[PDB]
């Protein structure tokens, strides 16, 4: 039997349009471990996006943290893109700045 | 305030593609300090938090070997409960072990925990006494004869009412200025209308640490729990934390709303309610 | 810290 992963899609800090931040898609809650999480900024894929050592919560579902240098601007759309053995396709979910 | 380390152990076979692949890391609270890989280009121990640093040489070379030994050890234990399942040789699967000691707010042991889990179910723990044996099932009950024949728990126990205790207290001094730092959530209300007559309010805590805290919503001063919507506390990746909760509200019942905040990091719990 | 090793054999699952 398998978990599949919660996401969020968020800033470390308040996003402020033309100033440098960092965006983060956390990833929990899924079984087994293997997983594979892209950072997109306007649906293209962004290089070497870094993450957090693999660990797990008290109920042995894992949790793992993406995150990348960025500058919000008004125009750009950023997303998290999740793929696992439970999703059949890709789910991709949408950077919004009071979420 | 009262702390905790734990390691936290995951082995994890891979049929067709090498050998198992060990990775341990450590944590102080919400802090993690270490880290190992046996999938590294030079599998070693490595720092996480700076105050881990000072630790010397012979440190860094004796969790280095601890945890080479384990991984070796982790690959013979998956090769066991492979049988003890009667799997096929086909499959992935994992072994998790989370274990480490509580301190009360007067550095004194609380107790220890040692669980272990086999592809994410409880597979075998430690009793709170750190002297009996819970299996989850009849394979489980295999690993707890043969921990029970050599004395196992005997091992855990003198580790975690001793050296564990003393490594984390140690830890504590050295990470003072943070370990031993509440950060207060900073919390404000956002409202946003979803229709003519219904509006969401949602109440935000941010750069809080540690991890632990309680964000409510209530009505007249009454729980609105089934009402809520609750994210999953997220960590900011500055050491701090994020969370919020929110609720949709008949529009012009907004002021009928409080969100209550409670943190290690300020003395009273925050009311607060919509400030429009 | 971790759990160091044993005097003599690491006890497998």
């Amino acid at each position: 039997i398998q978990r599949t992963p919660k996401i969020q899609v968020y800033s470390r800090h308040p996003a402020e349009n033309g100033k440098s931040n960092f965006l983060n898609c956390y990833v929990s809650g899924f079984h087994p471990s293997d997983i594979e999480v892209d950072l997109l900024k306007n649906g293209e894929r962004i290089e070497k996006v870094e993450h957090s050592d693999l660990s797990f919560s008290k109920d042995w579902s894992f949790y793992l943290l993406y995150y990348t240098e960025f500058t919000p601007t008004e125009k750009d759309e950023y997303a998290c893109r999740v793929n696992h053995v439970t999703l059949s396709q890709p789910k991709i979910v949408k950077w919004d700045r009071d979420m | 305030g009262s702390h905790s380390m734990r390691y936290f152990y995951t082995a994890m076979s891979r049929p067709g593609r090498g050998e198992p692949r060990f990775i341990a890391v450590g944590y102080v609270d919400d802090t993690q300090f270490v880290r190992f890989d046996s999938d590294a280009a030079s599998p070693r121990t490595e720092p996480r938090a700076p105050w881990i640093e000072q630790e010397g040489p012979e440190y860094w070379d004796r969790n280095t070997q601890i945890f080479k030994t384990n991984t070796q050890t982790y690959r013979e234990s998956l090769r066991n409960l492979r049988g003890y399942y009667n799997q096929s040789e086909a499959g992935s699967h994992i072994i998790q072990r989370m274990y480490g000691c509580d301190l009360g707010p007067d550095g004194r042991l609380l107790r220890g925990h040692d669980q272990s889990a086999y592809d994410g179910k409880d597979y075998i723990a430690l009793n709170e006494d750190l002297s009996s044996w819970t299996a989850a099932d009849t394979a489980a009950q295999i690993t707890q004869r043969k921990w029970e024949a050599a004395r196992v728990a005997e091992q855990r126990r003198a580790y975690l009412e001793g050296l564990c205790v003393e490594w984390l207290r140690r830890y504590l001094e050295n990470g003072k200025e943070t370990l031993q730092r509440a950060d207060p959530p900073k919390t404000h209300v956002t409202h946003h209308p979803v229709s003519d007559h219904e509006a969401t309010l949602r109440c935000w805590a941010l750069g809080f640490y540690p991890a632990e805290i309680t964000l409510t919503w209530q009505r007249d001063g009454e729980d609105q729990t089934q009402d809520t919507e609750l994210v999953e506390t997220r960590p900011a990746g500055d050491r701090t934390f994020q969370k919020w909760a929110a609720v949709v509200v008949p529009s012009g019942e907004e002021q009928r709303y409080t969100c209550h905040v409670q943190h290690e990091g300020l003395p009273k719990p925050l009311t607060l309610r919509w400030e429009p | 810290l971790p759990e160091p090793l044993p005097q003599g054999q690491a006890t497998a699952y």
